[PDB]
């Protein structure tokens, strides 16, 4: 088919946004609630938040990679 | 009024025809050798005239005890000022004229689209009236928020305002933020930069899409059943116009607040 | 003239607007007037 | 067959909006609850909240730009 | 493949409604729950809540915009 | 395909009523729970609740509108 | 390609019933819980409960009303 | 094709199961938790629970009846 | 085509799985938590829990039936 | 078109995994939390927990069975 | 079409990952919270976490093995 | 009908990101919340959290494997 | 849609509106509010 | 660190199949799964007799490790049902002690490499190598000699069916004719849930067998694929995850067997 | 295919039964006896 | 052997990966395990 390669990039980027987006949302919400409940642990909590975001962000990055493997 | 309405079948008699109103751009109202007066510029001028008229009516005397229209204007202005003071402390005076003018203007623009004859009254260039002749019918009084030009203009003016005040508040550092951190504010910095860049586009598109969808929704509900069916939708639209105005004002001011800090 | 009028659409819009205004005056008339009068009284008493 | 590019733009934008919208919604809800429970910590919370949004919306932003690269 | 533009418009609007709708619901529920737990924080909560309402919906608006571009 | 317009209008309605439906459900549940504690606050949480609905329903409305622009 | 219309019908009742349904659930659940904590507010709560349903069901009703139009 | 009607009835039944299934789950979980919290009010909440079911299940029935129409 | 009946069978079974699966999960989690918070009422809620399942899984059964018919 | 039986097998297995997976996750999380809150009841909880799984996982198995009917 | 086997493999793996991923996330979060509340109950909470994780991940494993059979 | 391999790779990557993304988000949020309420148990829960991640990411890794088995 | 003359005219009109309301709608009402607040 | 990820020497493809039959010249054919089952039977028996050959106080060495593992399993099963923890212990202990070493044998070097046959060579511009196999001659497929025992749907199905038979027998052992009372009892709504529970009990052995076989097969195939992508330093974390998940699956197979037995008896 | 050979299935079942009995008579019984001795002679 | 067939290069990769995994496990998961075994045997020594 003439298309079907733009659709691939679209699907990859979109679903890589679908998953990690909610993942980061839940991570930040829970972490910030923990900050509010117990302020003096903030530092530790913050670190884990970022770590979690990384373990989530990479997934979206993978999707982007697929786009760069088709868009380019 | 009972729920046993028999006029639910008014489309048999009053058939509005297909929703011919689907133009997602600016339509010229008057042909002039200079710049063309679009259907949104005329209504923007009308709303400006109405705003100035109410301002001079409530400000010709400035009575100590507020009564009549002066009380209404004072109430709305005080509510907006209290909201802005809640959002930010010292920059209320700096942004108040812009963020209150934008609120009033887009509010009256949104509420104008619901006026009867907005989608009906028009100029010759089911079958309306003009289509009977050779000239097509183009409607008059298209709400300024429904136009993409006006929304883009107010969005870009808000963007310039936010950037200028953030720069003036935080020195040259605001221009570069803390990109030199390289530990945290390195990948987040570009993310915030692109977010700020797309902020005016979202700000304009929210108003444009909401008002366009409201207008086409009213026309569509007239197409389906043009009696007692679009009353709840009329209520929803008269609510959502004011809500969109307040959201736009509060949002530009909150973006200023997050820019300075 | 060059006046373009859609009869059915204009009639429907006018009827719907009148009904909405009537229902608003039925509902959103006492609260707004009461709030205005409360603000007026509060400001007046501060004299 | 021929309009597949439009389907690609639509899929990219829609799927990019599916996830990050819920993510930033959860972020804002958690941050607001944290403000309500402990107003004093509010400032800190807010910053992290925005940081989270900065991440989450970014994914959606990516999808948007993909549509541009596809539609344009 | 006639009518593919209509399918693209439908997909864009549908997914844009899918994501930010739940986002807005979660934001408003969290805000009203925080207000109910502590009324006094309302003045400091609502504004933040509205910010979220104007973030998630923004993504949805994006879809609508793309839809209009696809439709028109 | 000749019938793709019907599938488009069905997707416009069906996909557009997914997010807003759950959003309205969450908003009303949160408002009712916040009414359960401190009934005197009932007024305010109602206001925001309806405001929240007026956002979520708006998204669904878009979908509906688009459907009537395709089906009709 | 006649049968496509049926598929459209299937979507309109189908997808349009997956959004409101879940939402209705949450509503009732929340309402019931609010009745459990404070029985004396039940009446008012019940009101808003039904009000919420009257919105969500409406969305599903939309998914129904177009479906018959698609079927007919 | 000659089999698109089967896909239509399958989709209708499947999505009508998708929505009300989670709706019933949430309703029953909330009702059971509220009963456990306050056994005395059990009867009352039970009624509302069933009412809630009678709403969401209705949506499923609609989808089901569409299959019954597609069947014959 | 030829495999459209198989696709319909798969769609019906899968979607009828995804709905009532989460429904039953939520029901059992809520019932278990209520029992843990109040063992004495356990018996009562247990019946209700099963009743809830007897509805939720019922939906899945419908989907399965649609398989057995399409599968003759 | 080539064999659609592979696509049918994929859809059946995938959706069967989609639903009961979240169902089992919620069941186990709720049961573990209830046990941790009130250890004295753990055995009883465990019983119902497994019962819940015995239902939810069953749905997924159905999909798998359908796959082995189509794949084979 | 021609390469539908690849699409089938992708769909099976993807949806199998979709379901049990959220299931495992919920299980681990709930069990960790239960351990944090009552550190003494960790001994059996961990075992229940692991058996629930196995139950959930079995579905993703079924998806992966089905896709491997389709792929190979 | 030709470039279906790209669509398959996109689907695999996207849905494998969809599932484990939310899984990791929930895991990290729960773990950090548990840490906040009980700091001295942090080292006891973090491992479990990581263990949970090592499972969820695994599912996503599976998708990536397929993306490198059909994308090659 | 993106007519530069049109949005430039709209931007100029909006700037003129905010600069005519400040000296007519905002300065007088803000002065009145300042007098009222300074009165207490 | 990452500069040594040379793929100039790597496998040509990813060979994937179910259990493959060995030569089997006489009757009663034996497969690659039923040579590793025998080798792990020998390993487990030798380990047991080594731990047993000298039993005394103060355990240390093999006996200490065996006692620790056995008492950990005993405590794990006791927490579920202390009445049958000793009546059914041999089955749910041998299941673990066999499946664990079965899964851990698949990770040993040479699994999927030695077969019985019943830089320049690698392709450029590709991330995976294309070096052929030793028994490319005669056009053979190089049937692997060693496979994971649980990676075969025959051994895993066998352990699932023996577990199901054990559960059914010892639920029938002490319940009276109460099984007919748990299912289709026509106690109002209890009849439907009883039928569903009977269906679940019927599909339980299938679920166990499919779960274990799929997990082990997926682990081995992921290892082969990761080796294909990058021969070295890529499948290290995946090897760690695979050994962990093999031990995990070995444990939860026995755990689920005993849990189902407990839910049957009570 | 799946290769579910009934002969191979029976062979695996018999091997597993023999392993069960051998371990019960060789490992589980002596170790349980020693555990009972060291937990009841305390 | 007339029947033995060995992958020339995949076997080397498997060997290297397994050796690295064994070394890493001995570096990390050999001290806690030995510590637990020593604690258990010392507890049994104390009990006797």
């Amino acid at each position: 088919m003439e298309g079907l390669n733009l659709v691939a990039t679209a699907l990859a980027v979109g679903l890589g946004a679908i998953g990690p987006g909610v993942g980061i949302g839940i991570i930040v919400s829970g972490a910030v609630q923990a900050i509010g409940r117990n302020p003096e642990i903030e530092n530790r909590v913050v670190t884990y938040m970022f770590i979690g975001i990384a373990f989530t962000e990479a997934l979206a990055i993978f999707g982007l990679v697929i786009a760069f493997l088709i868009g380019f | 009024v009972g729920a046993l309405i028999i006029s639910i079948a008014s489309r048999f008699f009053l058939y509005t025809g297909p929703p011919h109103v689907e133009v997602a751009a600016e339509v010229i109202f008057d042909g002039i050798p200079g710049f063309p007066i679009t259907n949104s510029f005329v209504v923007a001028i009308i709303i400006d005239i109405f705003v100035i008229a109410l301002a001079v009516a409530a400000t010709r005397n400035l009575q100590m005890v507020p009564r009549g229209l002066q009380n209404v204007m004072e109430f709305i202005l005080e509510s907006l000022y209290n909201l802005f003071r809640n959002i930010n402390a010292k920059y209320v005076a700096t942004a108040f004229p812009l963020v209150a003018t934008i609120f009033l203007f887009v509010l009256f623009g949104n509420w104008f689209g619901l006026l009867p004859g907005v989608g009906s009254i028009g100029v010759c260039h089911i079958h309306d009236t003009c289509a009977a002749q050779g000239k097509k019918l183009v409607p008059l009084f298209r709400a300024p928020a429904a136009d993409l030009n006006f929304t883009f203009a107010i969005a870009v003016i808000s963007f310039v305002f936010i950037e200028y005040w953030g720069f003036r508040a935080l020195g040259p550092g605001y221009l570069k933020k803390f990109f030199n951190t390289n530990g945290i504010m390195s990948f987040v910095g570009i993310i915030e930069f692109i977010s700020e860049l797309v902020k005016p586009f979202a700000l304009a598109f929210r108003l444009f899409g909401n008002i366009f969808a409201g207008e086409v929704l009213l026309v569509v509900m007239a197409f389906l059943v043009p009696l007692l069916l679009p009353l709840p939708f009329y209520g929803f639209e008269v609510f959502v116009g004011f809500i969109q105005a307040l959201i736009f004002a509060l949002l530009t001011y909150a973006f200023l607040n997050i820019a300075v800090t | 003239e060059a006046l373009g009028i859609n009869p059915t659409l204009f009639i429907a819009q006018l009827i719907n607007f009148l009904l909405l205004i009537f229902i608003l005056r039925a509902l959103l008339y006492r609260p707004v007037m009461n709030l205005l009068n409360e603000r007026t009284r509060r400001i007046e008493e501060s004299v």
